[PDB]
C-alpha cells in the first residue's frame, strides 16, 4: 500500500486493552454506514506509528494513553480534532485537559488508567500497607511454596510508583508549565526508591527477569500473593477464579506510591483521508454508554471520561481504588520530552535490577538522558563563549616583536593560546567543560624549533596535551 | 562518570 485506504477505518490499539470489545463496536460502525472498520493491535505500536504514521501502513486511529501524544503532535502525525461544546460537555474538563497541547486538542478521551495493588484475599485477607514491611511477608511465604509479590519490572511505568513516593519526579511543573532544564530522576528520593527494589532483588523477593506475562501467570495461577496492574488486567483474574481485592498502592517512607496517571486517547491520523468517518466513530458510535460498554466488558478501561458511563461505573469498589491511587499520583506531562525520560527511567532500573549498574550509576545516566535538551545547550555554550574570548582576544593583541620564528595564536578547540616563540613550551589551565577536569591542573602546548605547532605522531594533527586535566581521580 | 578522552583526535 503506497496510501491509507481510502472510505475505511483502519484502527490501532494496545493488546492488553478491549481490542475486540472495540471490533464490536467496529461492526455496528459497519452496519450502519457500510464501511469496514478493521482494528488491531501491534507490538511497539507507540514506537511504530511515528515511523509508519503517514505511509500508507498507518492506521486512521490510534489508540494510547496521552502522554505520546505531544510528541506526535509536534511532528505534525496528528489532526485537530474539532469536537463541538456539546460534545465536550458529555467528558470531564481534566481529561480534555491530558489531550490539550500548544492550546490545541489532539485527541479524544476515553479513560482515566491508574495501577493499584491487587491481592489474593484467600493467601493474604490484610494486604501490606507498606513497601517496607514486604520482605518479611516474602519470608513468610516462601516458607509455603508462595511469592509475595511479582509485577512487570522491564517497564518503568510499573516501578515509578514507588521511585517518585520519597521525592522523585519527572519534570518539574512550576508557573502551570513543565521545566525541562529540572528533571527529578537523581534526587534523593528517587535514589531511595530504587535503592528499595534493588534489594529486593539482592535479598531474593524478587526476580530481575519478571515481565508483564510471567507476573500475571503467578497471580492468576496463586503461585503469588499480590500484584500491581491496571484495570485491563481484572478480565483475566475473573476467568481464574482467585478470590481478590483491589487497593491503594503501598506507602514507602510514610508517603504514598505515586503512580503516572494515563488518560487512554484516541487520536486521529493527520494523513487519513478519512478523518470525518473517524471522528464520526468516535463520537458517535465509541464514546457512548453503548460503546464503551463493549469494549469495558472485554477489558475494562478503568474510570472513563464520559460522565454518563461513569456514574454506572462508579459504584465498583475496584475503580474507587483505581481513583484513590490516581490522586495519590500525578497526570502524566505530554510533552515531546517524555519519550527521552521513559527511555532514561527503562534504562536505568533494567540496569540496575540487572546487576550491570549501581543505583547512582544508573541514575546519572537517566538524568544525562532525561535532560538531554538542556544538558547540550550548557556545555554547547561553555564552549562557544570561550572561541569569542579567543577571536576578540586575536584580533587584539599587537604583533609578534621577535626576529626568529614562532607558532602564531590559535583556538585550539577547547582553549586560547598566544603568539608563542619557537622551542617554547606554553602552558595554561585547564578548562571546566567536562567534570572530569581539574581546573587546577595544566595543559601544555609545545611550539617547535621552525616556529609550527607540535603535531601529534598518531596522525600529524595540531595538538595540546590535556593528559594532566583528568588524569588523577 | 564517563571518561573523557585527551588523545590524537581531540584539541
Ligand atoms: O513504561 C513506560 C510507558 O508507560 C506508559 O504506558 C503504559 C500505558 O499508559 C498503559 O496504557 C499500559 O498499557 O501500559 C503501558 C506500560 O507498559 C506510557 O503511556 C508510555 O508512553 C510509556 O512508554
Ligand atoms: C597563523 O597561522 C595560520 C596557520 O598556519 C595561518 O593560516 C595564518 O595566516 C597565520 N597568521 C595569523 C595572523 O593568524
Ligand atoms: C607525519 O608527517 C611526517 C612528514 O610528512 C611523516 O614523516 C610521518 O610519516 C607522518 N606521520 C603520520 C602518522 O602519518
Ligand atoms: C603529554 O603530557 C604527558 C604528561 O606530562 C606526557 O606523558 C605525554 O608524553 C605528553 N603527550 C605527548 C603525546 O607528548
Amino acid at each position: 500500500m503506497a496510501k491509507i485506504e481510502e472510505g475505511k477505518l483502519v484502527i490501532w490499539i494496545n493488546g492488553d486493552k478491549g481490542y475486540n470489545g472495540l471490533a464490536e463496536v467496529g461492526k455496528k460502525f459497519e452496519k450502519d454506514t457500510g464501511i469496514k472498520v478493521t482494528v488491531e493491535h501491534p507490538d511497539k505500536l507507540e514506537e511504530k506509528f511515528p515511523q509508519v504514521a503517514a505511509t500508507g501502513d498507518g492506521p486512521d486511529i490510534i489508540f494510547w494513553a496521552h502522554d505520546r501524544f505531544g510528541g506526535y503532535a509536534q511532528s505534525g502525525l496528528l489532526a485537530e480534532i474539532t469536537p463541538d461544546k456539546a460534545f465536550q460537555d458529555k467528558l470531564y474538563p481534566f481529561t480534555w485537559d491530558a489531550v490539550r497541547y500548544n492550546g490545541k486538542l489532539i485527541a479524544y478521551p476515553i479513560a482515566v488508567e491508574a495501577l493499584s495493588l491487587i491481592y489474593n484475599k484467600d493467601l493474604l485477607p490484610n494486604p501490606p500497607k507498606t513497601w517496607e514491611e514486604i520482605p518479611a511477608l516474602d519470608k513468610e511465604l516462601k516458607a509455603k511454596g508462595k511469592s509475595a509479590l511479582m509485577f512487570n519490572l522491564q517497564e518503568p511505568y510499573f516501578t515509578w510508583p514507588l521511585i517518585a513516593a520519597d521525592g522523585g519526579y519527572a519534570f518539574k511543573y512550576e508557573n502551570g508549565k513543565y521545566d525541562i532544564k529540572d528533571v527529578g530522576v537523581d534526587n534523593a528520593g528517587a535514589k531511595a526508591g530504587l535503592t528499595f527494589l534493588v534489594d529486593l532483588i539482592k535479598n531474593k523477593h524478587m526476580n530481575a527477569d519478571t515481565d508483564y506475562s510471567i507476573a500475571e501467570a503467578a497471580f492468576n495461577k496463586g503461585e503469588t500473593a499480590m500484584t500491581i496492574n491496571g484495570p485491563w488486567a481484572w478480565s483475566n483474574i475473573d476467568t481464574s477464579k482467585v478470590n481478590y481485592g483491589v487497593t491503594v498502592l503501598p506507602t514507602f517512607k510514610g508517603q504514598p506510591s505515586k503512580p503516572f496517571v494515563g488518560v487512554l486517547s484516541a487520536g486521529i491520523n493527520a494523513a487519513s483521508p478519512n478523518k470525518e468517518l473517524a471522528k464520526e466513530f468516535l463520537e458517535n458510535y465509541l464514546l457512548t454508554d453503548e460503546g464503551l460498554e463493549a469494549v469495558n466488558k472485554d477489558k475494562p478501561l478503568g474510570a472513563v471520561a464520559l460522565k454518563s458511563y461513569e456514574e454506572e461505573l462508579a459504584k465498583d469498589p475496584r475503580i474507587a481504588a483505581t481513583m484513590e491511587n490516581a490522586q495519590k499520583g500525578e497526570i502524566m506531562p505530554n510533552i515531546p520530552q517524555m519519550s527521552a525520560f521513559w527511555y532514561a527511567v527503562r534504562t536505568a532500573v533494567i540496569n540496575a535490577a540487572s546487576g550491570r549498574q549501581t543505583v547512582d550509576e544508573a541514575l546519572k545516566d537517566a538524568q544525562t538522558n532525561a535532560a538531554a535538551e538542556f544538558l547540550y545547550v550548557v556545555g554547547r555554550k561553555k564552549m562557544m563563549d570561550a572561541q569569542y574570548k579567543c577571536y576578540d582576544r586575536m584580533q587584539q593583541l599587537p604583533a609578534y616583536q621577535g626576529e626568529g620564528p614562532y607558532c602564531n595564536r590559535t583556538w585550539d578547540g577547547w582553549l586560547c593560546w598566544d603568539d608563542t616563540p619557537a622551542g617554547v613550551l606554553s602552558y595554561q589551565f585547564c578548562p571546566d567543560y567536562f567534570p572530569d577536569f581539574d581546573p587546577s591542573e595544566k595543559v601544555t602546548k609545545y611550539c617547535d624549533e621552525k616556529g609550527v605547532w607540535f603535531k601529534h605522531p598518531e596522525n600529524n594533527r595540531t595538538w595540546s596535551n590535556y593528559t594532566m586535566c583528568n588524569a588523577f581521580t | 562518570y564517563p571518561r573523557t578522552n585527551t588523545g590524537s583526535g581531540t584539541p
